[PDB]
RNA sequence: UUUACUUUGAAAAAAUUAGAGUGUUCAAAGCAGGCGGCUCGAAUAUAUUAGCAUGGAAUAAUAGAAUAGGACGU
RNA sequence: UCUGGUUGAUCCUGCCAGUUCAUAUGCUUGUCUCAAAGAUUAAGCCAUGCAUGUCUAAGUAUAAGCAAUUUAUACAGUGAAACUGCGAAUGGCUCAUUAAAUCAGUUAUCGUUUAUUUGAUAGUUCCUUUACUACAUGGUAUAACUGUGGUAAUUCUAGAGCUAAUACAUGCUAAUCUCGACCCUUUGGAAGAGAUGUAUUUAUUAGAAAUGUCUUCGGACUCUUUGAUGAUUCAUAAUAACUUUUCGAAUCGCAUGGCCUUGUGCUGGCGAUGGUUCAUUCAAAUUUCUGCCCUAUCAACUUUCGAUGGUAGGAUAGUGGCCUACCAUGGUUUCAACGGGUAACGGGGAAUAAGGGUUCGAUUCCGGAGAGGGAGCCUGAGAAACGGCUACCACAUCCAAGGAAGGCAGCAGGCGCGCAAAUUACCCAAUCCUAAUUCAGGGAGGUAGUGACAAUAAAUAACGAUACAGGGCCCA
């Protein structure tokens, strides 16, 4: 249950960047200041394809 | 947690204190002392539900802020306080001494001795070492470091300490044939002469025991107390005398 | 938390209830004992069959084993106090051959039947609900009481009970004022 | 921010772990003190228990002891010549330890004079390299304290063996 | 010879489980002490694997300067 | 799993029909004992109230407090406020994350910190300005309090005047032991020659044929001289320096005994609190070996930005790539590495079963983790604390618009729907915990209330008399 979905993820903002950036470590393979301070689709497209290649034929 | 716990919960707590199971929540967590926790009796536990002096935890101290509760020959106030293994507990207004010594069933045996033995205890050796100046001493069972030891003491030998004083009147060594008390194990509270010490380097050492109607048993050198010679203990024993 | 008490079923329901041999076993000894229900049966057998499985499994042990001697021992010292067991039976072999019946026979409430303080099982259950029947010197209102052997012998009418000695009850006392009256 | 936890790196086989806890109290680090020649700065540090640990910011004397003498004299520390860790260390006169330095050879001078009465004499025959280091004015030394941890620049005189090997590589 | 394997002994909290005693009025429960020395009373047990100590003659691996050799030169 | 059919009658293979637990819900619900109370994978959001304070004879009272008195002469009974000290790091809740991680059993610290408890432990005589407080030092100082004030507003606070300590900061006061010539021969005297704490950092050092003579028949004559572990550079000791450098009682109650050369002389009892180091206890951090569900239509992974190891340093309470610099090129993997899923906290345990197995375990005990989400810290023996603080994300309250204040997965009690479920109850009497403390405090805990959770026992009737009639029941 690493990244299953949350109730309210943007309550929980802070806890997703740290899932984002474990998956971009462990997946990584496949790919390849101070608080503390005093002063702070597709198928139309394809079937157009398909006409225009019909029509310049 | 973040820091030393400070409560116990009944069922966690020593069994052999017999402490009734719908009576609370809570146990008398041993304070801090001369005894390890699972290896000691609560002053309140001793008063209360062995001798039954006490009705309540209330009354226990009510007894115990009048003074008239002396641990090896001192007045202890504190209710959990934790009395062990060879521990005299004096009650000057009944006329009572007892030595808290574990029966053949595991469990401190509520066992009165006389005034002359009120008067010493014995405590095994568990460290024999120089301290600062170069003064040699010699840490017990009960935490006594007592200075200036017999230079024959060694480690596993059981000394006589004098509780006005706290000084080492005789000692026993650690060999065949000497009567030894079972602490600990499945084996705690029976009675027998040492046979032969197995011994393991870098590992623990065993010792078989045979009792007096000559059945042996085997026990790690870490739960056996020397008392005395076959025949001659150095202390009154309860009843049985360690049998079964 | 406080630690848990424990607890436990008296009783289970039977493999098949509907058997027609069953209801009509059920029957006789409802009838026979004057029992409420089907689940005092239920838990009286329940009962028999752990007693009667501890000693099949004991006289699976070999004779003279220190386990079936002790328990052993025990079960038959515990049947013979409580009357089901016979003091010239005391094996476990006996043990085997233990009825349903026999346990329902020690009930208070048979036993006030027979002892011939009741007219009936249905008179003896009134009897013993209402008060009226002591063991020695302690009221009993159980009707499943177990009679013991040596308690067989103390069953009475209490000191409390307009049958034990007492002044008569309600009812008797107000149709004595109005007649009086 | 410093830690030293062991579970933020890989496992032995490679194996990248997850967070078990949030970091803990009892498995910090602080900031180094770079500690670098000058008038002396230390300050205090509260540690674990109540312990105090004392850090060097800055220090020009220690404690440097002649052992081949049997003598401890204190002196003060000219500059960095030689570190075996990193050469930045010496490029900015960081003070650490093994570090070697070279500290004003006064009072050892002092002392094998009045000890020796000379500039008997078997006793004082000591080594070339070492005479004519005093002949130079400096001695080589090594640090055998930790001034980030102590607050003390405590050392010893280079003689013998450790004397060649370090002559060599500078 | 060593290991595997197997025997025994420690160890494996308490509660829970099984078992013993006990007229909570019965029961589900709870519970450890009685009489004036009595040879009276939970006697207790339970856990596959891993580590520790220990007795083993088979079985399966593993080992041997086991039943070896003795002719020449300047 | 059994039972009845498919034949003129059997056997085998097939078909047909009937054969607890979990969730939701319907009706009924008198008595005794007993007992529980999760769930939208929503660790979603929360109005209000409470849940952590604490004083003995024994740290600090001229409260312009109260009350006493033989009516007060430094104070003295009792004592708000405030300082000081301790606790608030326990408890309670929840199961989000987490798959060799947690956890279980079994190890180690010869690898480290540890308030408190218990036991031990510290005469350093002298050393020039003695120009000398120890019959006892300072403000290098303040609160409460008095008084003058700002703000709409908060457990907000400013300026001014006071005054204490177990706060803070300073700083002192004729010893003991070795030999011992000489006498004297012991209960000996002593000319004299010598010696002298801790703590911190480093270097160095230690730590391994007297088988006789005499004698009083006893005894004396010369020599010995660290300990421990399987194992150490261990314990301990010694030398030389070093240190923004420690400690080595300027504290408190009760009481008024003993010596005299009679002085408010000297001495002196039972306690409290502190203090150095060691040991112990309560602990903590790390740590050795073995053991986890599904997935191979995940086969290579880790190493550029530490991955495996070496040397050195830094940091840590301390080991260690924990981090840094420089070096090597290593480490894991078909005995499944790595990656993915998990309606994955782990266990003791629960259910079922004849046995093997299989499922369940948020849930009374133990261990771990968290406090809406990430990150960082102060104090302290102990916290990466959340009923402590600071930022950022998300929500959200008050405002006079300038600002100010937030964290129920604690106990009650609400929202999350428009459809639904325990009391915003009483008490610290028991159990135990905390404090300076027998006494104060505790939604920890207990008491009672409240949907038939799971369980135990068990009422709703029993016993008689009389009258009338001839049919009642069982199989097929
Ligand atoms: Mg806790
Ligand atoms: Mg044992
Ligand atoms: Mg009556
Ligand atoms: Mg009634
Ligand atoms: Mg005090
Ligand atoms: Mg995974
Ligand atoms: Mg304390
Ligand atoms: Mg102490
Ligand atoms: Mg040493
Ligand atoms: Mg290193
Ligand atoms: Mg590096
Ligand atoms: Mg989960
Ligand atoms: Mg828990
Ligand atoms: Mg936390
Ligand atoms: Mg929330
Ligand atoms: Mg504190
Ligand atoms: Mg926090
Ligand atoms: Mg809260
Ligand atoms: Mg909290
Ligand atoms: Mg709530
Ligand atoms: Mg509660």
């Amino acid at each position: 249950g690493t990244y299953r979905k949350r109730f309210n993820e943007k309550a929980r903002s802070g806890h997703m960047a740290k899932l984002k950036e474990l998956k971009r470590i462990r997946n990584k393979q496949f790919t390849r200041p101070n608080a503390n301070a005093e002063i702070l689709s597709r198928l139309k497209k394809k079937r157009l394809d398909k006409f225009i290649e019909h029509q310049l034929k | 947690a973040r820091g030393p716990k400070k409560h116990l919960k009944r069922l966690a707590a020593p069994h052999h204190w017999l402490l009734d199971k719908l009576s609370g929540c809570y146990a008398p967590r041993p304070s801090a002392g001369p005894h390890k926790l699972r290896e000691s009796l609560p002053l309140i536990v001793f008063l209360r539900n062995r001798l039954k002096y006490a009705l309540n935890g209330r009354e226990v101290k009510a007894i115990l802020m009048q003074r008239h509760v002396k641990v090896d020959g001192k007045v202890r106030t504190d209710t959990t306080y934790p009395a062990g293994f060879m521990d005299v507990i004096t009650l000057d207004a009944t006329n009572e001494n007892f030595r808290l010594v574990y029966d053949v069933k595991g469990r401190f045996a509520v066992h009165r001795i006389t005034d002359e033995e009120a008067s010493y205890k014995l405590g095994k050796v568990k460290k024999v070492q120089l301290g600062k100046k170069g003064v040699p001493y010699v840490v017990t069972h009960d935490g006594r470091t007592i200075r200036y030891p017999d230079p024959n003491i060694k480690v596993n030998d059981t000394v006589k300490i004098d509780l006005a004083s706290g000084k080492i009147t005789d000692f026993i060594k650690f060999d065949a044939g000497k009567l030894v008390y079972v602490t600990g194990g499945r084996n705690l509270g029976r009675i027998g002469t040492i046979v032969h010490k197995e011994r393991h380097d870098g590992g623990f050492d065993l010792v078989h025991i045979k009792d007096s109607l000559d059945n042996t048993f085997v026990t790690r050198l870490n739960n056996v107390f020397v008392i005395g010679e076959q025949g001659k203990p150095y202390i009154s024993l309860p009843k049985g005398k360690g049998i079964k | 938390p406080r630690a848990p008490r424990t607890y436990s079923k008296t009783y289970s329901t039977p493999k098949r209830p509907y058997e027609s041999s069953r209801l009509d076993a059920e029957l006789k000894l409802a009838g026979e004992f004057g029992l409420k229900n089907k689940k005092e049966i239920y838990r009286i057998s329940f009962q028999l069959s752990k007693i009667r499985r501890a000693a099949r499994d004991l006289l699976t042990r070999d004779e003279k084993d220190p386990k079936r001697l002790f328990e052993g021992n025990a079960l038959i010292r515990r049947l013979v106090r409580v009357g089901v067991l016979s003091e010239d039976k005391k094996k476990l072999d006996y043990v085997l051959a233990l009825k349903v019946e026999d346990f329902l026979e020690r009930r208070l409430q048979t036993q006030v039947y027979k002892l011939g303080l009741a007219k009936s099982v249905h008179h003896a259950r009134v009897l013993i609900t209402q008060r009226h029947i002591a063991v020695g010197k302690q009221i009993v209102n159980i009707p499943s009481f177990m009679v013991r052997l040596d308690s067989e012998k103390h069953i009475d009418f209490a000191p409390t009970s307009p049958f034990g000695g007492a002044r008569p009850g309600r009812v008797a006392r107000r149709n004595a004022a109005r007649k009086a009256e | 921010g410093i830690s030293r936890d062991s579970r933020h790196k890989r496992s032995a086989t490679g194996a990248k772990r997850a967070q078990f806890r949030k970091k803990r109290k009892f498995e910090l680090g602080r900031q180094p003190a770079n500690t670098k020649i000058g008038a002396k700065r230390i300050h205090s540090v509260r540690t674990r228990g109540g312990n105090k640990k004392y850090r060097a910011l800055r220090i020009e004397t220690g404690n440097f002891s002649w052992a081949s003498e049997g003598i401890s004299k204190k002196t003060r520390i000219a500059g960095v010549v030689y570190h075996p860790s990193n050469n930045e260390l010496v490029r900015t006169n960081t003070l650490t330890k093994a570090a070697i330095v070279q500290i004003d050879a006064t009072p050892f001078r002092q002392w094998f004079e009045a000890h020796y009465g000379q500039t008997r004499a078997a006793s004082a025959k000591i080594e070339s390299s070492v005479e004519s280091q005093f002949s130079a004015g400096r001695l080589y030394a090594c640090i055998s304290s930790r001034p980030g941890q102590s607050g003390r620049c405590d050392g010893y005189i280079l003689e013998g063996e450790e004397l060649a090997f370090y002559l060599r590589r500078l």
